[PDB]
């Protein structure tokens, strides 16, 4: 799926549109995730309406449970979640020169999410001893950072390829005397304007 | 061995003693607290 | 409604195929019918199994779906069935 | 959307459009500026400034200002260093109730 | 399909993967922090976060070093050395015998903290500007007026 | 280095190239009678998808790290070209050579023939072998109460894990070793405990009284008043047995059997977590009745235990206050020579 | 090794062989170039010396004819040595990403070091390289398989024993004043962390300075002077003197009084008001390592202390019966508490102000383990074996999870009550301390003031607070409001309170 | 160009520094008696503008040899190689017109941290480590040459450069003194036609905060008024001026807008004038900035508090009524209806002081009032040495589920008590903030002389009692 | 992209009125 959020107008105050565009899409929300459900072509692979997840959540997922009455968890069971994302009985049964120092310090160095920080003395180690530190494992302020970017940066590598693959799947139905088989897994995750008609509507 | 379970985890692990001593030190309402202990209230 | 010509070629391709599948030639009018209903429930039948949850379909002949559909499951499926049209019908300025 | 429920007698999906718009500026009307009476003046113990539009990941157009909300936009002055950003501890559930009783007297007046 | 929105901050915008945005993040580190020094401590089993038997060794090598220079440069060995390090060789066996955690208040909250103390606590809020971030974001400065150095705090963080 | 897959540094036209090669020689008009290609790597995801399909590349053989026979073979076989000792037993010295791998065997007898040369011995002895691994390498502090404390704490321990049916065999016991205020009670590790088989609720039950048994002989010896918090961690291993034996195994016959806990291995801190369901006050109060009866019980029973074994606990823990340090064998012999008495074992 | 090299002639009688390759790492200022200089000065071989970025350059295929045409000549002119210093710009694992040529050409000339290095399988061939390295986790592990680089050293940062002979050598011809022996000594047990070069060029700077400021040889003070202001910096001004100074001056006394005489605490070194850095102001210091090896303390010295019976620390002695984890950490309330205590009682409530707040803002963490995980608790050692603060472990998430069955075990067993009654019991022990010391603290407080480095030593400290006598208690100056809560009488002991239970049953006599 | 050490204004520790490296380089005159080595490389660090430059030009025309300088602009290229190319081709040249003196600016853009990051890295750090081959390297030495580099921030150069022994000295550039703007502002007149009635103490007392660049540009605006105005000097009221336009600023405000920055203003300066505890006004104004666009009202820092931290408990909440009397003013004059936006965030800063309050164990609550803050506090570096934020943390397991609606409660009661208190402190001082807010309408600017004259000669006679009362006293 | 699609932080007070309003919608349908 090639890359609507309201978050932009409570906490951002962006803003970047006209009152009557605004309302036109509220309209037409309301009445597509209202009406819309199990309509054919206008109601179908959409994420819009609540009823298709409830229908995948409820013959795909095993039954969710209610909260919890305890505190110190968030409504479940549980912790809070990271904010940026990177058989058997008991536990009596779960408790079973070149090369080791390059892979040990190799697998020391490299970032963990969940180490959790380091603090330092209020008068910082002297000067030379602290470089000799990770700065990630002493500050906040650069472990964040770090984490940051990475997340950004990989979400900077999608690069839509839809267009030219829809011109050569639509290419092939001027030709004469072949067949074309394109296997998948998760047929819900490709795109809708590839099950559109006339490019791959035969499924089995 | 004890039959009836009390809805309060101070009652279960507890002598009835130690419960009319330290019930006074509950993070609970008042209309609680009264329900544990001595029937007296 | 809602449909461009690309929609309609394609309803009447897929309209084509549900006319073989009853042992004619020519399109009918419930074959484009029947088109509509195929596309729709093809949709929701393939949103449904996707793992190894499922549990909706009932004809493949693995555990979970029985082959003839039992007759007790399919009373119940045309009183359901009755019922929803019934009041569909009898409710003022409804779809029809 | 009032005007429409008053004209045609019946209920629509047209206030679903206003009061969405209605509601966040009545927040922003007891919370952030300060005006209404909750208390005994107006100033409540949380309020929520904006964040400046440069955190967002952006985008261009070829678009004028528009009518109301980006051009009453200019009241603001948003936040723009990470590191003097004020948040006041979240309300409690029974000062929060109070709070929304605020704004809902505001909008029904 | 319906939160009720019962353990959390009220409003908190989105992260980094959708709004640049960093500081639910720095506060979510620190949150990680009070978990783990009060609550649960680094392994199952642990009455906090205690100081580990590696380091109970580091203390007692930095002292036999220090000894040792001292008196031989001034002027039983390789034993103490060998059991030494296969007491090293533990180090995980969770199953301990730890009588006592003074040592990490004693390490963590008087010799990295008030033992010592800090002077930039507070400010008037009347400055040549109209904020603090104004200021610190200003084209010159305006922390010197002797010219002794008057500087403010950054704002305290809250995370409940 | 040729096997890597496709988007490796290429533009279609090297890698590429050599890649089709190598398909077109193994599937095109392949005349390969006899012929086979052994090829190597140690990273086998990074081959390309195109190589690995049948016919191809398909069996793939591991090699894993040798264990103690696996490295004492090894170094059998290298001591066939050298001048090694004429006879040197070495399959324990194998043991002290424990994550190793064969290069770093073949490299430390090369280490071990050097150290011999640089003695000026023309004859490479066994010395020279430990001798590696030196060279890779570059009154009372403790006041009376606290000693007191800490051994007859593992004094209990130690003796109810002697004397419990199918427990583990004590390896070391040590009360402040080279002064680093610490104390504890090694078993012996074995591999030849298969952890497919089931738990008996003897057994388990067993393992809750040993975890409990240190803290019960604090209590009964030097009284309640100077009980410590040193014995945290077996108080909450007792905790967990008692909580899984509840809600895991449905050995409650008021809770019923009803799946409540599930034990989970971390992606590899600690080794494992747990899956846990919540649960209303009715279901947790009737479930925390019985755990607090089967922990009661247990430690009655420890007890018991400790106080009919009195001669052999003031042995034990009199050995422990004056030399500091013992193994299995002797602290075996120290409970016999006393007058122990065993616990029965019904089946 | 260069004895094997170079006509060994007694190795080759048990068949040693040389390792065809060594990799040197560490951390920078180690001595990993000055040691290739050394070997190469004591090598008397051929020794090309070359860095792993002069190969790339302008153009395709010249990298790899560089290091062809090295190891070429290099195994023309044998026995001899090479040396890359800096391999990580060469010898860098490949990545699988990135399509410019800068990459063709550094893992081009990558392939051909490898297959020259492993190129020596003639064994007689003599060849043996050296590469040193800052960043050997960047290395490929096609360089570190065994036939290439065999063997790999690390270069420690130096400790004691080592720094010593450092300044040692780099000491001959210096002046230094009277015995030097005692200077290296304290200047070495002075500079911990340091590497080589570092202490190479303390000893250089100390010479310029002698002549730069007239003093013939180098002394002790000058050189403790270089090596703090070399650590952090320059040397921030003091305080200005004003009215604020004053009760500065007084909570910092406070604090140091109420450090003085909690039993059990390591021994004060130095109470100081200036302490020369930016941001930081007076501060309570206690002895460290070195003082510990010079007085043979045990390295956990402070807790042990809550075990013995019969001794004294600063001003603080325990008799014949010791402290337990319980009063030993609930000792430490006090000193927390003792800066607020002062202001409180002598200006009151507008008095308090935000110098004090930071300490006392950390005493409930404190006092939540002394009452909830420590488990010595002396109301819940009584009861069944449960543990009622369990928590599961986390997931590969980072999620922890809680006990099922706990369900308002915090609520109903009480412990937010019971650490009010501790902190609040605290703060009443804190308010008579301090109104007890009143004039100890006046008399530290006005010492520190008026003192050359506006600092006072621990024994003068201890000496002042064991000197002058207890006050009255009587309200000279003790605010009126918190006059009140010092007479609160206390109600400290136990055996008063037994025996008027005792009382109650009519078998029981009692004595004295 | 040939720069000397006097033309360099201050940094007189600079000078002492960089002093002993030019007598260990023309004339080694004592160094072989003390027996010490000559230092290699200097590291001059401090902010742009202090001029970082012309000390390098200075030092290498003092000591009289070859000053070859060049910057990492033409050091930072992507094509293969380059960098360490260039590199390679100044430090060989320097070697061959050896003696001499090596000065390279935009260090910190090349020598970051080297680490994977972007592609570039790749080429990036590898000029990088030939740097590091030059210095040090091998070759054991060279001649001695003195290497030096201006970077803005130590802190980000990689950990190799920044070692003993490739950088021997390191020395900072601060902002100019007050002795040093006095030197450096008249050491930059003689270029210029002044006249003789010129102090300047005055303007080394006025111009504290800006850098040498900006000292040299207000001499530039004042020739260039000169010129425009169509004198043939400047003397006191031009530099004033000059300096007073490129400090504060130099846009329209219709008169309705203009009356609430004025009642605002006035508020604010009378009650910080009728409050005992708070300061008192050095200058108030109405005309906006390019940066805040709102009057200032601005107060004489206390260094007391600022240097020792000793901010008390009464200090506190005046600072609580000082903060909310601005929309109290506005509310007294304008109507309730007309509250404007204007005070969106001294209503934050009120909220901070409130909150403040509460975490600093100050409350009334009494298993609050000198025992706890609120939870757990952690401190985090931020971007300087010496500066660190606070953060709390409050959780199930230090706040018991009826403290957060007492603290809510409290909060909510300060707040609100203290508007009210000060909007009756206004009402009866209702003819002193009138006569304020027409004589700042009038004036635009005043100065804190003037507002207390009218408040005493206008205030209520107990508010005046009050005042005169705490009048002497130093810290409150 | 426990699954939930919608979010509140209306107080329970006032949660409370609106599924009871919800609830009795659904009874008269
Ligand atoms: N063992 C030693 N004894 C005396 N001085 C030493 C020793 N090792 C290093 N030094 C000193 O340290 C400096 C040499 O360090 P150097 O050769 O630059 O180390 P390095 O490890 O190569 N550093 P780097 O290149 O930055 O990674 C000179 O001042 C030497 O005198
Ligand atoms: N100490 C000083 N004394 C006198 N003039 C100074 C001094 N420091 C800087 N200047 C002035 O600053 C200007 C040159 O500054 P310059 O060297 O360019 O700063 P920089 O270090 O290069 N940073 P930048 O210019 O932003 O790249 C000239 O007008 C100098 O007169
Ligand atoms: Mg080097």
């Amino acid at each position: 799926r090639r890359p609507n959020g309201s978050f932009k107008e409570d906490f951002f105050g962006s803003q970047r549109d006209e009152v009557h565009e605004k309302n036109q899409v509220v309209y037409q929300l309301t009445r597509h995730a209202i009406t819309h459900y199990k309509k054919p072509f206008k109601g179908d692979y959409s994420l819009a309406i609540p009823t298709n997840l409830y229908v995948t959540d409820l013959f795909l997922k095993l039954p969710t449970q209610s909260i919890s009455n305890l505190t110190n968890v968030e409504n479940h069971n549980l912790s809070i979640k990271n904010k940026i994302q990177h058989n058997k009985n008991s536990y009596l049964q779960l408790t079973q020169t070149s090369p080791f120092s390059v892979l040990l310090l190799k697998e020391e160095k490299r970032l963990k999410p969940n180490k959790i920080v380091e603090e330092l003395p209020w008068t910082s180690l002297p000067g030379e001893q602290l470089a000799t530190k990770p700065r990630t494992s002493y500050s906040v302020r650069a472990k964040v950072a770090m984490l940051a970017e990475l997340s950004l940066s990989n979400l900077s590598a999608k690069l839509d390829m839809i267009t030219d693959l829809l011109v050569i799947i639509d290419s092939v139905r001027s030709n004469k005397g072949f067949v074309v088989f394109a296997t998948t897994d998760i047929p819900h995750v490709l795109d809708p304007a590839l099950r559109r008609p006339g490019r791959l509507d035969e499924t089995i | 061995q004890d039959n009836v379970i009390s809805w309060s985890a101070m009652e279960i692990l507890m002598s009835r003693r130690q419960v009319d001593l330290y019930k006074q030190d509950a993070d609970m309402t008042e209309g609680a607290i009264a329900k544990l202990g001595p029937p007296p209230a | 409604a809602g449909f461009t010509g690309a929609d309609v070629m394609g309803l009447m391709a897929r309209a084509a195929r549900m006319a073989a599948r009853q042992g004619r030639h020519a399109i009918t009018e419930d074959d484009i019918y029947a088109a509509m209903e195929n596309k729709t429930m093809e949709a929701t039948l393939e949103a449904s199994t996707a793992g190894d949850g499922g549990g909706l379909v009932g004809g493949e002949g693995v555990e979970g779906s029985p082959d003839p559909i039992p007759p007790q499951l399919r009373r119940a499926v045309s009183v359901y069935e009755a019922g929803k049209a019934l009041l569909a019908y009898i409710t003022p300025d409804y779809e029809e | 959307g009032f005007a429409v429920r008053t004209a045609l007698g019946e209920e629509t999906n047209f206030t679903a459009a206003d009061i969405k718009r209605a509601t966040r500026m009545a927040k922003k009307y007891v919370f952030y500026y300060g005006f209404s009476e909750a208390g005994g003046a107006g100033i409540t113990t949380w309020a929520n400034q904006p964040y400046s539009g440069d955190f967002v990941i952006g985008q261009q157009r070829a678009r004028k200002v528009v009518s109301t909300d980006a051009m009453d936009a200019f009241a603001d002055w948003p936040t723009v260093s990470e590191d003097f950003r004020f948040d006041a501890p979240s309300p409690s559930d029974v000062t929060w109730h109070r709070y929304t009783d605020e704004v809902r007297r505001v909008l029904k007046g | 399909l319906l939160s009720f929105a019962d353990g959390n901050i009220l409003d908190e915008p989105p992260s980094p993967p959708f709004s640049s945005l960093l500081i639910p993040a720095k506060r979510f580190e620190n949150y990680k922090r009070f978990f783990r020094d009060t609550l649960t401590g680094d392994k199952m089993g642990q009455r906090k976060s205690q100081i580990t038997l590696l380091e109970k060794l580091q203390y007692h090598m930095q002292l036999r070093s220090i000894k040792q220079l001292n008196a031989t440069f001034s002027s039983n060995a390789a034993l103490t050395s060998q059991k030494l390090d296969t007491l090293m060789s533990l180090s995980t066996n969770n199953l301990l015998q730890n009588p006592t955690n003074i040592n990490w208040y004693y390490q963590n909250r008087i010799l990295k903290r008030h033992g010592q103390y800090l002077t930039n606590q507070w400010w008037n809020g009347q400055l040549s500007e109209h904020n603090a971030e104004t200021v610190f974001l200003s084209d010159i400065d305006w922390r010197s007026s002797l010219d002794v150095l008057l500087d403010f705090p950054d704002t305290d963080q809250y995370y409940n | 280095a040729m096997g890597a897959a496709r988007g490796a540094q290429a533009s279609g036209d090297e890698s590429a190239s050599i890649i089709n090669e190598l398909l077109v020689q193994m599937d095109g008009f392949e005349d390969n009678r006899g012929i086979v290609v052994l090829g190597a790597t140690n990273r086998p995801g990074a081959i390309d998808s195109a190589l690995i399909r049948p016919g191809r590349f398909d069996r793939i053989i591991y090699m894993p790290l040798p264990d103690a026979l696996g490295r004492a073979k090894i170094m059998q076989v290298h001591a066939r070209n050298k001048a090694v000792d004429p006879n040197i037993n070495w399959y324990e010295v194998a043991r002290a050579m424990a994550g190793f791998t064969g290069a770093d065997v073949m490299g430390l007898m090369a280490r071990a023939a050097r150290m011999a040369a640089r003695q000026g011995r023309h004859a490479i002895t066994e010395d020279d072998i430990y001798a590696a691994m030196e060279n890779k390498t570059m009154p009372d502090p403790i006041p009376p109460q606290l000693r007191r404390a800490v051994s007859v704490y593992e004094a209990g321990k130690a003796l109810l894990a002697y004397i419990t049916p199918d427990y583990e065999e004590i390896a070391r016991v040590s009360v402040c070793p080279l002064n680093v205020l610490t104390g504890f009670t090694l078993f012996v590790e074995d591999e030849d405990k298969n952890v497919n088989a089931i738990l008996t609720r003897s057994e388990l039950e067993g393992r809750m009284v040993v975890h409990l048994a240190g803290r019960c002989a604090e209590k009964l010896v030097m009284g309640e008043g100077q009980m410590t918090g040193m014995g945290s961690p077996d108080l909450f291993h007792a905790n967990l047995i008692a909580r899984e034996m509840i809600m895991s195994m449905g050995m409650g016959r008021r809770t019923g059997p009803i799946d409540l806990l599930r034990v989970a291995a971390t992606s590899e801190g600690d080794p494992f977590y747990y899956h846990t369901t919540d649960m209303s006050t009715e279901q947790a109060r009737v479930a925390l009745a019985e755990v607090v009866e089967l922990l009661d019980a247990a430690e009655a029973k420890a007890m018991y235990g400790l106080a009919i074994n009195w001669r052999a606990l003031q042995a034990l823990t009199q050995a422990l206050l004056d030399r500091g340090t013992i193994t299995g064998k002797e602290v075996a012999h120290i409970l016999e020579s006393n007058g122990v008495i065993h616990f029965p074992d019904p089946y | 090794i260069v004895r094997m090299l170079k006509g060994d002639e007694a190795y080759k009688r048990v068949g040693a062989k040389c390792p065809k390759g060594i990799i040197f790492q560490g951390p920078p200022g180690t001595g990993k170039t000055y040691l290739a200089r050394a070997i190469a000065g004591e090598a008397e071989v051929p020794f090309f010396s070359s860095v792993g970025s002069e190969f790339v350059e302008m153009f395709a295929g010249v990298a790899a004819a560089r290091v062809n045409s090295l190891f070429y000549n290099a195994r023309k002119k044998a026995p001899a040595i090479i040396f890359i210093d800096e391999i990580d710009a060469i010898g860098r694992a490949r990545s699988t990403l990135g399509g410019d040529p800068g990459s063709m050409e550094r893992e081009s000339a990558l392939l051909a070091m490898l297959v020259q290095m492993d190129g020596i399988a003639n064994k007689t061939e003599q060849v043996l390289t050296i590469g040193a390295t800052n960043l050997a986790q960047e290395l490929d592990a096609a360089l570190l398989r065994p036939g290439r680089f065999e063997v790999v050293y690390e270069v420690p940062q130096p400790g004691p024993s080592a720094r010593m002979a450092i300044l040692r050598y780099h000491a001959k011809g210096k002046p230094l004043e009277g015995d030097g022996q005692r200077l290296l000594l304290k200047t070495a047990e002075a500079t911990q962390g340091w590497s080589a070069a570092a202490l190479a060029n303390l000893m250089n700077e100390a010479a310029i300075l002698t002549v730069r400021r007239n003093v013939p040889a180098i002394s002790l003070p000058m050189v403790l002077e270089l090596v703090e202001g070399l650590n952090w910096g320059e040397q921030a001004p003091r305080i200005p003197d004003s009215e604020a100074k004053d009760r500065l001056a007084l909570i910092t006394a406070a604090k140091a009084v109420a450090f003085a005489l909690t039993p059990g605490l390591e021994p004060i070194k130095s109470v100081t008001m200036w302490s020369g850095r930016r941001g930081l102001g007076p501060s309570v210091d206690f002895i460290a390592m070195e003082d510990k090896a010079a007085m043979d303390m045990h390295p956990e010295e402070t807790e042990l202390m809550g075990w013995r019976t019969n001794f004294k620390t600063n001003a603080a002695v325990v008799g014949d019966e010791p402290l337990g984890e319980f009063a030993h950490v609930a000792g430490l309330l006090v000193p927390l508490y003792a800066g607020r205590a002062a202001e409180v009682a002598l200006f009151g409530k507008d008095g308090a102000s935000l110098a004090t707040a930071q300490p006392l803002a950390d005493c409930f963490e404190i006092a939540y383990y002394c009452v909830r995980n420590s488990q010595v608790h002396p109301r819940f050692k009584s009861l069944p074996p449960l543990h009622t603060t369990m928590w599961l472990g986390r997931d590969d998430a980072g999620r922890w999870r809680r006990d099922p069955l706990a369900i308002g075990f915090d609520e109903e067993l009480g412990y937010h009550k019971l650490t009010l009654t501790l902190l609040k019991a605290s703060w009443r022990r804190a308010l008579r301390l301090v109104a007890q010391r009143r004039s100890a603290i006046t008399k530290v407080a006005a010492e520190m003031l008026a003192a050359p480095e506006e600092k006072i030593t621990g024994a003068r400290l201890v000496e002042i607070i064991e000197s002058t006598p207890l006050d009255d208690l009587g309200g000279e100056g003790l605010d009126g409001a918190a006059a009140a809560a010092v007479v609160e009488e206390a109600g400290n002991e136990f055996l008063p309170l037994l025996k008027e239970v005792l009382g109650q049953v009519p078998g029981i006599i009692l004595t004295g | 160009e040939i720069i000397f050490f006097d033309d360099i204004a201050g940094n007189k520790q600079a000078k002492v520094e960089l002093m002993e490296v030019v007598d260990f380089f023309r004339t080694p005159e004592k160094f072989k008696a003390s027996g010490a080595r000559a230092p290699k490389g200097v590291l001059l660090v401090g902010p742009p503008g202090n001029g970082k430059t012309l000390m390098a030009r200075a030092v290498a025309g003092e000591s009289g040899v070859a000053f070859i300088s060049s910057s990492a602009a033409e050091f930072i290229e992507m094509y293969m190689g380059l960098g360490a190319a260039r590199v390679r081709d100044l430090f060989n040249t320097a070697r061959s017109v050896a003696p001499c003196i090596i000065f390279i600016d935009e260090l910190d853009a090349v020598g970051r941290q080297r680490q994977g990051g972007g592609r570039s890295n790749d080429e990036r750090d590898n000029t990088v480590n030939q740097l590091l081959t030059e210095m040090d390297g091998f070759e054991a030495e060279q001649q001695g040459i003195v290497v030096m580099g201006a970077t803005n921030r130590k802190d980000v150069l990689d950990a190799a450069l920044t070692r003993p022994g490739r950088f021997d000295r390191s020395i900072e550039v601060r902002r100019p003194d007050f002795q040093g703007r006095l030197e450096a502002v008249k050491v930059h007149l003689r270029d210029k036609p002044v006249a003789a009635e010129i102090d300047y103490v005055s303007l080394a007392s006025l111009m504290g905060g800006m850098s040498g660049a900006q000292i040299a540009g207000v001499a530039n605006t004042a020739c260039f008024l000169a010129s425009r105005d169509g004198r043939s000097e400047v003397n006191q009221t031009d530099l004033t001026l000059a300096v007073e336009q490129a400090k504060y600023g130099r846009r329209f405000v219709g008169a309705g807008r203009k009356k609430r920055f004025a009642v605002m203003e006035a508020s604010i300066a009378l009650a910080a004038t009728l409050l005992p505890a708070i300061e008192p006004v050095e200058y108030a104004t109405i005309i906006p900035s390019t940066r805040s666009p709102l009057g200032r009202t601005v107060l004489k820092p206390h260094v007391g508090r600022y240097t020792t931290g000793v901010w008390t408990y009464r200090y506190l909440r005046e600072q609580l009524l000082v903060a909310l009397a601005g929309r109290a003013g506005e509310e007294l004059v304008l109507g309730r209806d007309e509250l404007s936006s204007l005070n969106q965030h001294r209503l934050q800063m009120a909220r901070q002081v409130a909150w403040k309050i509460m975490n600093s164990g100050m409350s009334s609550h009494p298993d609050y009032q000198h025992l706890r803050g609120l939870g757990s506090n952690y401190f985090d570096g931020s971007s300087e040495p010496g500066r660190f934020q606070q953060t709390t943390v409050v959780m199930d397991a230090n706040q018991t589920r009826s403290e957060a609606v007492d603290a809510d409660m409290e909060v909510e009661g300060l707040l609100n008590g203290g508007y009210k208190q000060v909007f009756e402190l206004l009402v009866r001082n209702r003819a002193a903030l009138d006569a304020l807010t027409e004589l700042l309408l009038e004036r635009e600017k005043i100065s804190g002389e003037e507002v207390v004259q009218v408040v005493e000669e206008l205030g209520h006679p107990e508010d005046l009692a009050r005042r005169a009362q705490w009048a002497g006293y130093e810290l409150l």
